[PDB]
């Protein structure tokens, strides 16, 4: 489950960081990245709690 | 004069801020002299480089150390910082000085005894002197004055300490932190450092980005510190936030293999995208009946559509206008049409209006770019008018990339019959807003919308990026038709089918790719990330440690 | 090679993507 | 360009200062630093260049007064939970309160 969550794309344009950094500019990528960090961090916190 | 080498060990620490702390261990990332570093000694005016900052120290009096110069190659072309130690004070000036650093005549005039300057007017700061002497030999025998010179952003900072030492022609041990004697808001570029001896010796070191754990005592004085980059033990102390480590094994860091090299591979396409046939078409369709052109099997130079005059707008969605030149695309489309001009906002992916609702709509995700240029000529002729605008649809929110030109009757609900007046017959309207050479919205802005579909399918449109060769059997930074990643490339020996471009594992991550030029299949193995732990016998026993990867 | 009993041997035989993930 | 540092202010707005109130809960503003608490005389030996302090983790802890250069200790306004001690309301309506 923890692995599959990496592909979730939590509201971002892409689940893959490399496809954001190579596509959007600095201030734009940060927005998409924050969405992935929030989702991935929440997923990891859930895993550890369990 | 001739060099020699020694080490610091207990120096290079200073108060990083103007904050009072006490009885704490504080971790800070700043420019510090690494505890174990090679410090260059000079006999006692050589010109040395200035990097991130400079550590300077010398057991000598102000009668020799008359000051320092910091700046770019010293000339009248740029400003330089001149710091001079007088008998009773220190004078600091910034200007386009050629020399000005004499302050003492002797015989050495070939590059001295000259006073050329320009419009100084730059922080002519004066204060009590940097160098204070001792009562002869009634002290510890000589006084090692220590300074740190930093240049960050708009500020030149000077830290210093005196603390007389036992006589030795070397650097002391113990421990001492420097204080911010001077803080000058000077917007000066410094690349070179020179002393003013007007001719003992002095030491020079260089600062580096380091995280230090600083120990503040009860009086807020820094009494000790740990350099995190010195060794596994120091690293352990820095992660545990303690200067004492108990016997046991600790997890401190993460091992990572670096890619070193890079691989860029694309299909061998020599064709160029027919953008001239889109942007310089001269025959632009009305938005009522917009023209959809497909572009494929070509190289797309987009920079020429961006760094170009006459364009009024170039708004990219989902992609940067300066990065799309390095991307691969599939099934690229160019939608060409004419609008009134004040309707440009209505063709944005998420806006409303008659154009957005009836004439031309974009999807919510719309990766692509909306490009338009005034071009009042050709279209807005006097007496002319050739731009159909769809006004009446019956329904709403037509559809993304859909087109409707049926030209039927807009039953207004007045009656279920076939007619014109009271029926709003004819979906478009003939009174095109051309208002030739006047008003606002006189039909400027020819519009081309570039729709960038990004599939994992074989690239057909690639940017003007030069390819290189393969490396294999090494961790590398690779890009296969846009498939950017890091790992080790090896022959897969896998049974790929003729229509497959790449593969994935059970985690649905890229496992292998087909090379676009050789068509061979390469596995991608992630490089080692290990994990580093340190085995400590206890710092109350030994400072020797073992490291486990 | 493994100093196991017959029953232990049966017990062991019967019972049956490194994205920052590791096993110690 | 407006840079905000813990360093001494170089530019201040057109504000009128007040007297310094110490052993009371007050709303303070020191060179733009705002907070609420009690300002007592400190025994912290701030160095000549230091303006603000910090405790083991966070918070100003102590501040240098911009006019007198006196070092003040900042303590939070007292607070705590409030609990009501009662017999059943079917017995009595008298209560006691714990702060
Ligand atoms: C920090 C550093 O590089 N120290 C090395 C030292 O270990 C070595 O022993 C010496 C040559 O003998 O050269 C110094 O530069
Ligand atoms: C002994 C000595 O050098 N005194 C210097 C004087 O030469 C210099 O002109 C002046 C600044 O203008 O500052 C004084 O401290
Ligand atoms: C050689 C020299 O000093 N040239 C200065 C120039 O740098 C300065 O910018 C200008 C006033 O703007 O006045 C000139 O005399
Ligand atoms: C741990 C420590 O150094 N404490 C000293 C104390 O012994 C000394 O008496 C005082 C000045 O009088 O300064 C304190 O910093
Ligand atoms: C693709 C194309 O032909 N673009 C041309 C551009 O090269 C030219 O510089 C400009 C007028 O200055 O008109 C554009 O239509
Ligand atoms: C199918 C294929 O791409 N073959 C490539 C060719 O396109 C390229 O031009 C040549 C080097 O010039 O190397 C061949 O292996
Ligand atoms: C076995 C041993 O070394 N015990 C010492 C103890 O005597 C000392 O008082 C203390 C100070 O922190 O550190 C311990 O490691
Ligand atoms: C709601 C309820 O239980 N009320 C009871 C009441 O019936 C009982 O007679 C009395 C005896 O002291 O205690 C009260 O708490
Ligand atoms: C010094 O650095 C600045 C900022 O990077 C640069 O603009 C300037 O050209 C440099 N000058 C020299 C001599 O390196």
């Amino acid at each position: 489950t923890l692995v599959k969550q990496l592909s979730s794309n939590f509201g971002a344009i892409s689940s893959v960081l490399n496809d954001i950094l190579s596509r959007l500019d600095k201030p734009e990528a940060e927005v998409q990245i924050d969405r992935l960090i929030t989702g991935r961090l929440q997923s990891l916190q859930t895993y550890v709690t369990q | 004069l001739p060099p020699a080498y020694t080490n610091s060990f207990t120096r290079g620490v200073y108060y990083p801020d103007k904050v009072f702390r006490s009885s704490v261990l504080h971790s800070t990332q700043d420019l510090f002299l690494p505890f174990f570093s090679n410090v260059t000694w000079f006999h006692a005016n050589p010109v040395l480089p200035f990097n991130d900052g400079v550590y300077f120290a010398s057991t000598e009096k102000s009668n020799i150390i008359r000051g320092w110069i910091f700046g770019t190659t010293l000339d009248s072309k740029t400003q330089s910082l001149l710091i001079v130690n007088n008998a009773t004070n220190v004078v600091i000036k910034v200007c386009e000085f050629q020399f000005y650093h004499k302050n003492n005549k002797s015989w050495m005039e070939s590059e001295f005894r000259v006073y050329s300057s320009a419009n100084n007017c730059t922080f002519e700061y004066v204060s009590q002197p940097f160098l204070m002497d001792l009562e002869g030999k009634q002290g510890n025998f000589k006084n090692l004055r220590e300074f740190v010179f930093k240049n960050i952003d708009g500020y030149f900072k000077i830290y210093s300490k005196h603390t007389p030492i036992n006589l030795v022609r070397d650097l002391p041990q113990g421990f001492s932190a420097l204080e911010p004697l001077v803080d000058l808001p000077i917007g000066i570029n410094i690349t070179r450092f020179q002393t003013l001896l007007a001719l003992s010796g002095y030491y020079v070191g260089y600062l580096q980005p380091r995280t230090f754990l600083l120990k503040y005592n009860e009086n807020g004085t820094i009494t000790d510190a740990v350099d995190c980059a010195l060794d596994p033990l120091s690293e352990t102390k820095c992660t545990l936030k303690s200067f004492t480590v108990e016997k046991g094994i600790y997890q401190t860091s993460n091992f990572r293999v670096q890619p070193t090299e890079s691989i860029v591979r694309f299909p061998n396409i020599t064709n160029l995208c027919p953008f001239g046939e889109v942007f310089n078409a001269t025959r632009f369709a009305s938005v009522y009946a917009w023209n959809r052109k497909r572009i494929s099997n070509c190289v797309a130079d987009y920079s020429v559509l961006y760094n170009s005059a006459s364009f009024s707008t170039f708004k990219c969605y989902g992609v940067s206008p300066t990065k799309l030149n390095d991307l691969c695309f599939t099934n690229v489309y160019a939608d060409s049409f004419v609008i009134r001009g004040d309707e440009v906002r209505q063709i944005a992916p998420g806006q409303t209006g008659k154009i957005a609702d009836y004439n031309y709509k974009l999807p919510d995700d719309f990766t692509g770019c909306v490009i338009a240029w005034n071009s009042n000529n050709l279209d807005s002729k006097v007496g002319g008018n050739y731009n159909y605008l769809y006004r009446l649809f019956r329904k709403s929110n037509l559809k993304p990339f859909e087109r409707d030109i049926s030209t039927e009757i807009y039953q207004a609900g007045s009656t279920p019959c076939n007619g014109v007046k009271g029926f709003n017959c004819y979906f478009p309207l003939q009174p095109y807003g051309f208002q030739p050479t006047n008003g606002v919205g006189y039909q400027p802005y020819r519009v081309v919308v570039l729709s960038f579909e990004l599939l994992h399918a074989p690239a057909t449109v690639c940017g003007p990026k030069k390819s290189t060769n393969l490396v294999k059997n090494k961790c590398v930074n690779f890009n296969f038709n846009g498939l950017t990643g890091t790992g080790v490339l090896t022959e897969s020996n896998k049974k790929f089918l003729p229509f497959q471009q790449f593969g994935r594992d059970i985690a649905d991550t890229t496992d292998a790719v087909r090379d676009p030029q050789t068509l061979e299949i390469l596995d991608i193995t992630p490089c080692s990330f290990g994990g580093v732990s340190v085995i400590t016998p206890g710092t109350n026993t030994s400072n020797q440690v073992a490291v486990l990867y | 090679p493994s100093k196991r009993s017959f029953i232990e041997d049966l017990l062991f035989n019967k019972v049956t993507k490194f994205n920052g993930l590791t096993v110690l």
